[PDB]
């Protein structure tokens, strides 16, 4: 939506004198804009900006403030945006003007965001993002609060509105590029706005942009620690199934690496990795590893994620973890349960403490109200016999034999199925 | 899975990143069905969520095209028979109707 | 005819190549820029601690 | 006109997709370098300031 | 008409990599085009999408195994009449799983 109106505005020039003659602007302002329009070559533009720099931003502000018809205001805004594209350093003239006026840069521009035209307001937003991201003067306090509040309100609209939310997210990203704005945005409820707009089925480009933002947050250790209060990963894992596009797949992989890299604690890494594995990210990483892509980042990140997810799977497969989940009632398909190598290595560990692990399992076989826990108990009891031959008589002693051969008639088909698997384990041979 | 095998064969048949990241395909098509072909590509973009468009290009071709004869149930056997000694050339006189 | 599309793609890819080469080279250049900026931090630290050391004296 | 115009405009959209993908990759490295060399400088300055602190 | 043979012609297509699959699936639904091979210079098993065909072959192998088990057993197989296009999304891997 931005591009066509920008192109039209580049051409929709009109006489700036129309407003000087109406006494809405000053003669020097009109003269500056006319001279700058005539002075088109790069050297001439620099000469104007360096000879009349104090008048430059003042002319822009005066015309934007006092002009009724949009075309001229949009012309100024598009000119500033294109001048920043030509040379990003052009943010410096506004700061020079503000300092000469003994003022900060923000009160001049922030009110523009409340104007009527979506094009003009969002172009002002792009200009503000460029200015306050490149310049020494960051946005702070009530000013940044209102600016990100405006970002939030534009997001709240959630299509031309979505295509403008493209610019909203672009400004947000160009700001988060610098650390301070990241903490400001996390302090605000803006991350909740990202969650809301993502869940509200926003468009593909917007998905890439918000995953860009969460990837920026994950880059920082403390912001990565902060964002768990939302837990994007359950959304992102399944949305990756549809977003096969290289853009989105790459950025989500990068955000995943950032989570598992910049997680501050071993427990933080375990939380993120557990979300991943219980939402089945590991098989997807194996599939993507079989797949091959254009650039380094996608495949290097898939390889790193395979490394770290494998390490997390081994950790969860730790014998101490198995005992601790048995103690904590978390018989809910942690990777230890299906990691066959763990079972081969540690099936004897179920004899430890005089078969306390099997005792927990066989007490849960008549104490577990949760069908998941009951089924996992029966299945683990069967796996014990599968992996440790002498366990046949131990299970007969503890009643796991009878308990599973009965619970294959349990009221929940999942429990019935797992109990049938366990009884098959017992009957693997004599 | 069989359709999937066919489509992966089709995509492996395409030119690759050495030419361009975006995939290129080469096709034989009758001049009567170009609009429908492009429309099928358009439906595909709609399903895939591709805002960037598909594009179909003609090229003045010195190469010999395949041959087709718009067969029907009644005429299929006759067409098979007349082609059994050899498959006709580009829109040459078809012996089937008179045979 | 297809050479037309291939040409335009190769030209857009040349543009991408130069833009992305600048993107990569920015890392190498700003590493040196940071090696420069370390002077600002270290000198500011020294002057501050000089102030408090004078207070202690 | 219509044939040439369609081919040209659609391939221009395809060029734009290519260049925006390249810009997104460039922006990716832009942000990653922002992380990396800045924390590198953080470590260097931390060591320098620790030396200065021991001296003081 | 049948009076003489068809007026066939050559063409080619550009499309984004991701949309290639869905669009050629729609062309399979249409059925009025025949595809060429733009990389005969090296074997089909050494193209961009080797593993994709490898796994389809293996999956069809396993489906033939289970079908053979079905024929050995007494359960029929459902000729429901539905013939849907295979989803391009990574639900492919869900079907795999």
């Amino acid at each position: 939506i931005i591009a066509a109106k920008a192109a039209e505005v580049r051409a929709n020039k009109v006489n700036w004198q129309s407003y000087l003659q109406g006494q809405m602007i000053s003669a020097e302002d009109c003269e500056f804009i006319q001279r700058f329009e005539m002075k088109r070559c790069s050297e001439e533009k620099q000469e104007m900006l360096q000879t009349e720099g104090s008048q430059c931003a003042k002319t822009f502000i005066n015309l934007m403030t006092h002009i009724s018809k949009e075309q001229t205001v949009q012309y100024i805004l598009t000119m500033v945006d294109d001048m920043l594209q030509e040379n990003h350093q052009r943010v410096s003239i506004f700061f020079d003007y503000a300092k000469r006026s003994k003022s900060t840069a923000w009160p001049y521009f922030l009110p523009m965001l409340n104007r009527q035209d979506p094009f003009t307001v969002h172009m002002a937003a792009r200009i503000i993002a460029k200015l306050a991201a490149w310049g020494k003067e960051l946005m702070e306090g009530s000013d940044l609060n209102y600016y990100f509040n405006w970002i939030k309100t534009q997001l709240s609209s959630q299509s031309d509105s979505s295509q403008y939310v493209q610019c909203v997210a672009g400004c947000l990203q160009l700001m988060l590029r610098v650390n301070e704005y990241r903490f400001a945005w996390v302090e605000a409820d803006g991350v909740n706005c990202i969650m809301g707009v993502l869940s509200n089925k926003c468009g593909f480009q917007l998905q890439y942009q918000m995953i860009f933002s969460i990837w920026l947050l994950a880059f920082s250790p403390q912001m990565c620690e902060h964002l768990r209060r939302y837990n994007i990963i359950p959304v992102l894992s399944d949305i990756l199934q549809e977003s096969v596009k290289e853009k989105v797949t790459r950025i989500i992989l990068a955000a995943f690496r950032n989570f598992l890299e910049k997680s501050t604690e071993r427990e933080t890494r375990q939380e993120y990795a557990l979300a991943m594995i219980q939402c089945k990210v590991l098989k997807q990483l194996e599939n993507l590893e079989q797949q091959k892509y254009d650039d380094e980042d996608i495949s290097e990140d898939i390889k790193f994620l395979l490394e770290k997810l494998g390490e997390s799977v081994q950790d969860l497969s730790s014998f101490d973890e198995y005992s601790s989940e048995l103690k904590s009632g978390r018989l809910e398909w942690s990777p230890v349960h299906k990691s066959e190598k763990f079972w081969r290595e540690n099936a004897v560990r179920l004899n430890e403490k005089n078969y306390e692990l099997l005792k927990i399992l066989t007490k849960l076989l008549e104490v577990s109200d949760d069908p998941q826990v009951l089924a996992v108990a029966a299945h683990d009891v069967g796996e014990y016999v599968r992996h440790y031959p002498r366990g046949k008589r131990v299970i007969e002693q503890l009643g796991g034999k009878q308990l599973v051969m009965n619970h294959m008639h349990h009221e929940d088909q999942q429990v019935r199925y797992n109990a049938l698997l366990a009884v098959q384990k017992l009957m693997v041979h004599n | 899975v069989r359709k999937m095998k066919a489509i992966y064969h089709t995509l492996n048949l395409c030119n690759i990143d050495v030419t361009q990241k975006c995939l290129i395909a080469e096709v034989w098509c009758p001049v009567t069905d170009l609009d429908s072909i492009q429309f099928a590509l358009r439906r595909g973009t709609e399903h895939s969520g591709s805002t960037v468009p598909s594009i179909l290009n003609r090229m003045q071709t010195n190469q010999t095209p395949p041959t087709y004869n718009k067969t029907n149930k009644f005429t299929h056997g006759f067409q098979n028979i007349v082609d059994a000694y050899g498959i006709g050339t580009y829109r040459e006189i078809n012996p089937a109707p008179y045979t | 005819s297809q050479s037309q599309g291939i040409q335009q793609l190769l030209q857009a890819e040349k543009r991408a190549a130069e833009k992305v080469a600048d993107a990569r080279k920015r890392k190498a250049r700003r590493l040196k820029q940071a090696k420069e900026e370390a002077q600002m931090e270290v000198e500011q630290y020294r002057r501050e601690r000089e102030q408090e050391f004078q207070s202690k004296q | 006109a219509l044939s040439d115009a369609d081919v040209q405009k659609q391939i221009k959209h395809m060029m734009a997709f290519i260049e925006q993908e390249a810009n997104e990759k460039a922006e990716e490295i832009d942000a990653k370098a922002e992380e990396e060399f800045n924390i590198e400088k953080g470590r260097l300055v931390q060591t320098q300031r620790l030396k200065i602190m021991e001296y003081y | 008409e049948l009076f003489r043979s068809e007026e066939m012609t050559l063409a080619q297509l550009f499309l984004q990599s991701e949309a290639a699959y869905c669009c050629v699936s729609e062309l399979e639904e249409l059925g009025k085009v025949q595809f060429r091979d733009l990389n005969p210079d090296v074997n089909v098993f050494q193209r961009k999408f080797v593993n994709e065909v490898r796994r389809c072959e293996e999956m069809d192998r396993k489906l033939r195994f289970v079908e053979k088990e079905i024929r050995k057993a007494n359960i029929p197989i459902m000729d429901t009449g539905e013939n849907p296009e295979v989803p391009f999304p990574r639900d492919m891997i869900d079907l795999e799983a």
